[PDB]
């Protein structure tokens, strides 16, 4: 037993390389050299190899003397890591056989585990664990037996080993609880508590590897933590809030508390949790740092849980009514503002600008005028820490508040640029915080910037013209493509210069400047975005440019970047990208199935074996198809994942989609390739990368429906079925079964933009409509998986979330599009079954945006049905007669447009009531200030005088007196289809004359308008045409010329 | 190069269901050929590019000098 | 695109005789004629250790370029048994037949044969000596294994 | 007709921009991922694993690189590339060498079954 394997002096490698590997130039049978500690751990790290690669090349006969020798080991052990390592070796002889091919390793677990002997009792748990840990599947029938044993097991509190060991055995077999098993888990839950506080002080380590069996009892599918959530919130409260404890267990406490959030936050809701969460999170965001040094975001030239107690709140902003967040959260945010401490002023900052995300609407009509409070504040705060904050806070603003933001540019850019021109060269952190405030604030402004545009234009070109840092032309390079979006067709007269400055970065090979290379691309595909014709003749000239950069230098941000690159230009090139559409669907499939973003760190006991067996033999061991001799869990000490490939294929899956859909004749060869793909990412793990991979589909489907349009073939049609059968039943299973809220809005977004325009097509197949409709109808009745079937147990009707309003539109948003695909005909009565949500959702009281949303959805269900609404005008016409009698101007223009279309296509049961409806619209024509709301009942009287039964016995006076048509072109063709629907025209003919005169410069008015005109003109040219020279003499002479124009 | 069981694998999904143990170095070696092969064609092009970096671009074209082999006559 | 696809092989005589020529019927499609003529080539691999050890029975050309079905009758001597390992002699081997234009080849077809005895008389004691005579051969061109190569046709 | 709300978080529009100059829009390179995600990143990697291990393969192919010319880089698609089309080259010929064995009245493959299959799958 001269087995020399111990270091010895730093030659260890004379020993590696040299000895242990002569053999050619038997060892298996005696390798038990059980003498010194730890010795052991070399013989058992290696014999798990050694039996991993030929385990079924030693028979019978000598498996039961190796078991019983393994066995004999495991019972006289007395160390930790050597221990450790003989209960790998068991389980992977475990795992290799059978469950009951080992007979007696289950009576030793029974046995030991049940002893009344400590060490006893750790021995047995630690096999336990990592026996259930290498085959989890083997232990599922014995969930109630294992459950009881850890329920016992758990209760001791003096033994650390065996508190550790239990909760790792939870952790193994929490994702597969079943519902029968939740008692025992629900019992066992306070013990968990326990364990976790006992824990905590001993070892760090130990203790995150424990909040890994927390973690995963959060989520289960199962009620197992609801009944405790007060007890295990107040323990993540007490040990979240330990100043003195360290960084990493409070990282994990704070995720952990984002999980409780995420959900079930309305369970704390209700009761008197949230108070003491806020109480506890807002300390650790202003938590003051170690004199000396500074926070990781405010460095000079993640870490922190500043960083996750601030993404705690986000996600508690997100998941809550603002009615029931901002009122309990108003007075300490205002308190911590106006405070001495420049921190307090940094978290209340942060704590905004988050808030500013989940309860965009709240802050947008009713706080934002109080815009004072960073702008003015902070912006200019004597601190640098709250300068820092105000700029974030201000991106998040820009970006969150869009709509509402915009009408104070006239204050919030010359304060901004000043901010941007006094932040001095060489700082380019500060000038990054800077110029993203910029950006996302230019983004939003779109006519607004046209002021500010030679001001801007010259601040971005001082930096790219003169020298400066390559980090300092990036991000002018980005403030540009910023501009870019924001003036879309004023950039031509500084087009040249920006043109020949990204053309001179990207021809230039100096290896220091590949940031701004990316940066280039991508404004290059922002520029084509945003201008059109006079990049068309250059637009040829940046594909090759683009797959320049991307076969040089391999980087994820480079081949991303360039995809986009791509989508932008298939917009105005069309179907000039054949020559490159190969070189760009390779090495983009590629980028889709690259598995570079997950790698392993192996940090263990280094490989010294580098030996591979040599036989002759007939090899039978193929009849077992689940080969287990493959490297398993080779000493793996976590994953790495680089947070830069899944966000490459978040983008080259939308690129795709955009490239599909804009050359859609030369992409039909690649289409089958990349569709297979995009399928196979539906079951990614990553939120981002399922939402672009069910928002390419959606775009494959109305590419190969627009294909099969331009060549109606046998081929083409078949292939669109195809897609469709296999798309619309995953978009439907994924909206009813998917826990991610963001992933079901994508889809019905892109649900909606397949049934309009797929069409017909989609519910072909019988039985389609049936499923799409309860889907959708379970949206609506929060009765789906993602919504968390309504935040468990029930409701009673109170105010829900700011960000489920948006799902909810997004639902009902289909319905419009699923009435105009199944005909009306098959539609009504699915439709019967969802009134009665909608006119929930408008019942006199509730919410303003709702209630227009409803009533709109209506209008455009009713245009969808056309004569099927005849048996539901009944129910719609006090709905929408209620609706038309309020105070707010887009609720009341959806009430009179849904009423007018509704008296266009309700058909004969409709007709009873024109004397009632014609009663009604007089007063409202005349009291309305509104020009949109007065328009509206301008197209509802025009419909209605279109569905007269036979004639009109004056309403058509009154309607041609005023046409103040302004901001509703799309009504002008029912203006127009109401003429000539054939005497009285001489007192009307001024006003429509001079109506035509003035739009006959406009090239919005749609043409069949004034074709509408000269067949009436032309009609009564012959009877009564004395009143025409009335006419002609009473308008004015210079209206006179223009009338004799047109002959 | 390639790991026994890899190999293993790659004859379950060909449909092999017995294998002598001479079959691991043969396969290794005809591996080793055909890459040979594929990374002279891929270099080939990679130096008619004017770059010293083969891409995935002349792989794709380097497979095209392979043929194609389908059953039936498809 | 190669202009001349093979579409179907028959075999008249499955299973022939080891001495017995290897004659096949061969079904194309010309969609235009070609100026310099095609010619095929019959070789048989006798050891799969080595690639030089294989023989070639022979090439023919043809001049005319019949559209539809051909008539043609093969002159091939048959493959010689000598030059076969005796140890390998009775075992599987492949037949390749390819079509090649200008020294190009575009289209080979390949077929395992087999030589096994056809009776058990010989199986039961297989004596040192082979006889070529009591050896038979057979084809499986129920499934056939095609590789098509392609080629320039035109400068354009 | 119907007023439109699509002014939220621009949802619907035709892409937002990347923004990754700006400290990517506020550890990016190198981060832990949750339980709960290092679980299904487990699951998925699993799941579409490749037949081939794929350091192995990148060791041979720069073994063969270095053969032909050193100082020879490659892009890690193409390597991806290398190692497909090595995978489905390897499955053919092993389909072809169980024809051969099947027709030979033979359940076990031999190197000269893998011999006939390169011959007959096209030579070169």
């Amino acid at each position: 037993l001269r087995e020399l394997l111990l270091p010895d002096t730093e030659r260890i490698r004379r020993a590696t390389e040299q000895l242990q590997i002569v053999l050619r130039a038997a060892l298996c049978d005696l390798l038990a050299s059980a003498a010194d500690p730890q010795i052991r751990q070399f013989a058992a790290v290696l014999t798990r190899r050694r039996l991993n690669t030929r385990w079924r090349r030693l028979a019978a006969e000598q498996r039961e003397s190796l078991k019983s020798l393994i066995l004999t080991a495991l019972q006289r052990e007395t160390e930790h890591c050597v221990s450790l390592s003989l209960a790998q070796l068991s389980a992977t002889i475990f795992r290799k056989e059978g469950l009951e091919a080992w007979p007696q390793l289950l009576q030793l677990l029974q046995h030991s585990t049940h002893s009344p002997h400590s060490p006893e009792r750790e021995m047995g748990l630690l096999l336990l664990s990592v026996v259930v840990t290498s085959r989890p599947e083997a232990f599922q029938p014995h969930h109630r037996e294992l459950l009881r044993l850890l329920n016992e097991t758990l209760g001791e509190v003096g033994s650390p080993g065996l508190l550790f060991y239990s909760l790792r055995t939870l952790t193994t077999m929490a994702p597969y609880l079943s519902t029968e098993d939740v008692p025992l888990a629900r019992m066992l839950v306070p013990k968990l508590i326990m364990a976790m506080q006992t824990l905590i002080p001993i070892d760090e380590a130990k203790a995150c590897e424990a909040l890994e069996a927390l973690d995963e009892l959060l989520e289960s599918e199962v009620p197992v933590i609801t009944p405790y959530l007060s007890e295990v919130l107040t323990f993540c409260l007490e040990v979240a809030r330990n100043v003195a404890l360290g960084n990493a267990i409070r990282i994990r406490i704070l995720c952990c508390l984002t999980f409780l959030v995420k959900v079930k936050s309305k369970a704390l809701l209700k009761n008197r949790l949230l108070p003491p969460l806020l109480h506890t999170l807002f300390p650790i965001v202003a938590a003051e740092p170690p004199p000396g040094q500074l926070d990781p975001e405010d460095q000079d030239s993640g870490e922190t849980p500043k960083h996750f107690a601030v993404q705690v709140v986000d996600m508690l902003a997100l998941h809550l009514p603002p009615e029931k967040l901002c009122p309990q959260l108003m007075p300490m945010l205002e308190e911590a503002l106006r405070s001495e401490s420049p921190y307090q002023r940094k978290a209340g900052l942060l704590v905004l600008a988050v808030l500013s995300d989940g309860a965009g609407d709240h802050i947008r009509q009713r706080l934002l005028p109080p815009l004072l409070q960073i702008v003015c504040k902070g912006l200019e705060d004597p601190s640098q820490v709250v300068r820092n904050a105000a700029l974030f806070a201000l991106g998040q603003f820009s970006e969150n508040l869009q709509p509402h933001i915009s009408s104070y540019s006239r204050e919030v850019m010359p304060l901004l640029l000043a901010y941007l021109k006094s932040v001095p060269l060489g700082h380019t952190h500060h000038l990054a915080k800077a110029c993203y405030a910029l950006e996302n604030f230019v983004e939003n402004l779109g006519p607004k910037v046209q002021p500010y545009l030679p001001e801007l234009m010259e601040c971005m070109l001082q930096l790219l013209r003169n020298p400066s840092s390559p980090r300092a032309k990036e991000l002018a390079v980005s403030a540009l493509g910023a501009i870019a979006t924001a003036a879309q067709a004023s950039l031509l007269p500084y087009f040249p210069a920006i043109m020949e400055h990204l053309r001179e970065f990207l021809l230039t090979g100096r290896e220091d400047l590949q940031p701004v290379q990316i940066q280039s691309l991508e404004t290059l595909g922002v520029l084509a975005r945003a201008v059109g014709e006079p990049m068309r003749p250059l637009a040829e000239e940046c594909c090759q440019l683009g797959l320049g950069l991307c076969d040089q230098v391999d980087d994820p941000d480079l081949r991303r970047c360039t995809y986009s690159l791509f989508a932008a230009l298939s917009g105005l090139m069309g179907e000039g990208l054949a020559p490159h559409l190969e070189q760009i669907t390779t090495l983009m499939l590629l980028s889709l199935r690259s598995t570079e973003g997950i790698v392993p760190q192996y940090d263990g006991s280094s490989s010294f074996l580098l030996f591979d067996d040599e036989s002759d033999g007939e090899e039978e061991e193929e009849l077992m198809d689940e080969d287990v001799e493959e490297e398993d869990d080779s000493e793996i000490s976590g994953y790495s994942v680089e947070n830069a490939f899944f966000d490459e294929k978040e983008d080259t899956c939308a690129a795709v989609g955009e490239i599909s859909v804009n050359t859609s004749v030369a992409f039909l060869p690649y289409m089958e390739s990349v569709f297979e793909e995009v399928f196979k990412l539906l079951e990614c793990p990553h939120l981002n990368v399922r939402k672009a991979a069910h928002e390419a589909l959606g775009q494959f489907c109305c590419a190969l429906h627009k294909a099969c349009q331009s060549c109606p073939s046998e081929p083409n049609t078949a292939a669109l079925q195809a897609a469709l059968a296999r798309v619309v039943p995953s978009y439907m299973q994924a909206v009813n079964r998917e826990r991610e809220r963001q992933v079901v809005m994508a889809v019905l977004e892109a649900l909606t933009g397949v049934l309009r325009s797929c069409g017909t097509l989609t519910l072909k197949p019988p039985g389609r409509l049936a499923e799409l409709c309860g889907v959708l109808k379970a949206v609506l009745q929060r009765k789906t998986a993602c919504q968390d079937t309504d935040e468990e147990e029930e409701e009673e009707d109170d105010d829900q979330a700011e960000y489920d309003a948006m799902l909810l539109e997004h639902a009902g948003e289909a319905i419009p599009a699923l009435a105009a695909a199944a005909g009306g005909d098959s539609f009504a009565p699915f439709f019967a079954g969802f009134l009665p949500l909608l006119v929930c959702k408008t019942k006199q009281g509730c919410t303003v945006a709702e209630k227009s949303f409803a009533v709109g959805t209506l209008a455009e269900t009713i245009q969808g049905l056309g004569a099927a609404s005849a048996q539901f005008v009944s129910r719609l016409l006090p709905v929408l007669l209620s609706t038309a009698q309020e105070a707010d101007p887009e609720v009341r223009s959806n009430a009179i447009f849904g009423m007018g279309v509704l008296a266009e296509h309700g058909g004969h049961p409709a007709q009873e009531h024109f004397p009632k409806l014609l009663g009604l619209l007089f007063p409202l024509l005349a009291r309305e200030r509104h020009d949109r709301v007065r328009d509206n009942i301008c197209g509802a009287l025009a419909r209605l005088l279109m569905a007269s039964p036979t004639r009109k016995p004056q309403v058509l006076a009154a309607l041609l007196h005023a046409l103040p048509l302004k901001e509703d072109l799309e009504e002008w063709v029912t203006i127009g289809r109401l003429f000539s629907f054939l005497d009285q025209v001489i007192d009307v003919a001024p006003e429509l004359l001079r109506i035509c005169s003035l739009i006959l410069a406009d090239n919005k008015i749609p043409p069949d308008t004034k074709a509408a005109l000269l067949l009436l003109l032309t009609f009564l040219a012959k009877q009564h045409t004395d009143s025409f020279q009335a006419a002609l003499g009473s308008l004015p002479v210079d209206k006179a010329q223009e009338l004799q124009a047109v002959l | 190069g390639i790991t026994k069981p890899a190999i293993r694998r790659l004859a379950r999904r060909g449909g092999v269901k017995r294998i002598s143990g001479l079959i691991y170095e043969e396969t290794r070696g005809v591996l080793k050929v055909f890459l040979e092969n594929v990374i002279r064609d891929a270099v080939t092009y990679t130096e008619h590019a004017k770059r010293k970096t083969v891409t995935a671009m002349d792989v794709v074209y380097a497979l095209k000098r392979q043929g194609r082999t389908l059953y039936g006559f498809g | 695109m190669s202009i001349v696809s093979l579409l179907g092989i028959k075999v008249l005589n499955n299973p022939a005789k080891f001495t017995d020529p290897y004659e096949f019927e061969i079904t194309f499609e010309c969609l235009e004629s070609l100026k310099h003529d095609l010619e095929w080539k019959l070789t048989y691999v006798g050891s799969s250790r080595s690639l030089d050890h294989d023989q070639e029975l022979d090439s023919i050309l043809v001049g005319p370029v019949p559209v539809g079905v051909n008539k043609f009758v093969f002159s091939a001597d048959p493959p010689s048994a000598e030059l076969i390992p005796a140890s390998e002699l009775v075992s599987v081997t492949v037949i390749l037949l390819s079509c090649s234009y200008d020294g190009r080849e575009f289209v080979r077809v390949g077929y395992y044969v087999n030589n096994e005895y056809d009776e058990e008389e010989l199986r039961e004691n297989p004596p040192a000596k082979v006889q070529v005579d009591h050896i038979v051969r057979n084809i499986l061109a129920e499934k056939p294994r095609v590789t098509r190569f392609n080629i320039v046709w035109d400068n354009e | 007709a119907r007023t439109k709300q699509t002014a939220r978080k621009s949802t619907g529009g035709k892409a937002p921009r990347k923004q990754l100059a700006t400290k990517a829009a506020r550890k990016p390179h190198r981060y832990r991922p949750g339980t709960v995600a290092l679980r299904e990143i487990r699951r998925y990697q699993k799941s579409t694993e490749l037949l081939i291990r794929k350091l192995p393969f990148q060791r041979l192919v720069r073994e063969i690189a270095q053969d032909f010319k050193t100082d020879l880089r490659f892009q890690s698609s193409a390597v991806m590339a290398l190692q497909e089309a090595s995978e489905a080259y390897l499955v053919g010929l092993f389909e072809d060498t169980n024809l051969c064995g099947i027709h030979a009245k033979r359940v076990t493959i031999m190197p000269k079954d893998i011999q006939l299959a390169r011959r007959i799958r096209g030579e070169r």
